[PDB]
């Protein structure tokens, strides 16, 4: 690895880890086996706390998942029946919609960071020293395209594909919002 | 009077083609999502929502199946077309008798936004409540509120009455490489 690329990737991660409140908006397509779905995603993060709104296309019906990565619990509002909650936010979402998304790991993966206290992650770098693929926690995460940098905003992913067996997530991040 | 407008508008209506703009707002009216494109309707169960800006997305109801296609994501979701009048009342225009069947229709007295409104309160199971706003050129606005208070306001313009549709207006044509998935539950 280039020494200038080594320092740039270390400063990218340290900047992101030092600014734990952020949000993004984008579009997601989920798949497991032959079924799946898609919709517009708003993701707000405040340290370990996430607030995730998915706005559906024809149904017009959004759901809102709220959870906490330190406990893993989450609650899901907006669906017919009323609000569902449980110890595993990924499983709450799975039982209610049939969608698999690893919600407790996304806050790190979507920023191209690996989870802390999770078990050594295999990391492959692109030719610039940016993560290209991350293997962690059963999931393989590919970083296909990057959002341009600016003085205020470090390089952050723009197109991700994550897979675990036959569970597939494709994510387009259209707009990041970060601390100043 | 607003029911006058709906019946003047859908008087002898077999097809409809026009443009839309969509604003999704939060409780305090701040826009959270805004987009625009083309919408087409034809009796008795065919519609097409063509988002153009800021990204392309195509929704097509061919009469038997509903397709949600996102080109940037290279995936289309397909499901059978059941009762799509409780997911978009816009189809209940080309068949105006449907409205009173699944919706407890009710006419607001106060004109709003410059328009005469109909409240579409739902009986069949969707959304929490719709509202159709009529002005000088017919249907001008549609508003839907979901269970978590998020409102979608759709405006219309350039309505073309009973047009000559290309024979794939209401068909989904897959492109190479696209993943075709069912609707998960």
């Amino acid at each position: 690895v280039s020494e200038s690329a080594r320092q740039a990737e270390a400063a990218r991660q340290a900047w992101l880890q030092a600014h734990p409140a952020w949000s993004f908006q984008g579009r997601v397509a989920i798949s497991k086996g032959r079924d799946g779905g898609s919709g517009r995603l708003d993701w707000q993060q405040d340290g370990p706390r996430y607030h995730v709104q998915l706005s559906a296309p024809v149904t017009r019906q959004s759901w809102v998942l709220t959870g906490d990565t330190t406990t893993g619990a989450g609650r899901l509002e907006g669906l017919d029946g009323g609000p569902r909650a449980g110890a595993d936010a990924e499983q709450v979402l799975l039982e209610a919609t049939g969608w698999t998304i690893p919600v407790n790991q996304m806050p790190d993966w979507v920023r191209a960071l690996r989870i802390a206290d999770a078990g050594a992650a295999r990391v492959d770098l692109d030719e610039h020293g940016r993560p290209r693929t991350v293997q962690q926690d059963g999931w393989t995460i590919d970083f296909l395209e990057w959002t341009p940098a600016s003085a205020a905003q470090p390089e952050l992913p723009r197109r991700i594909e994550a897979r675990n067996g036959d569970a597939k997530v494709r994510l387009l991040v259209d707009q990041w919002t970060l601390s100043p | 009077g607003a029911r006058q407008e709906l019946d003047t508008f859908t008087r002898g209506l077999k097809g409809l083609d026009g443009q839309f703009s969509q604003r999704v707002t939060d409780a305090n009216g701040r826009v959270k999502e805004n987009s625009s494109g083309r919408v087409a309707l034809a009796t008795p169960r065919q519609f097409r929502w063509e988002y153009a800006k800021p990204y392309k997305q195509l929704i097509v109801a061919d009469g038997k199946k509903v397709w949600v296609f996102d080109p940037d994501l290279e995936q289309v979701t397909v499901r059978a077309q059941g009762s799509e009048e409780q997911n978009s009342p816009l189809v209940a225009l080309i068949d105006p008798t449907r409205l009173d069947k699944q919706y407890d229709v009710s006419e607001e007295a106060a004109p709003r936004d410059g328009l005469q409104w109909l409240s579409l309160t739902p009986k069949v199971d969707s959304f929490q409540m719709a509202s159709l706003g009529f002005g000088k050129d017919g249907l001008a606005k549609m508003e839907v509120v979901d269970a978590v208070g998020q409102r979608t306001a759709i405006s219309f313009s350039g309505w073309k009455r009973n047009p000559a549709f290309a024979a794939d207006t209401f068909r989904y044509t897959p492109g190479k490489g696209v993943d075709v998935v069912g609707d998960a539950q």
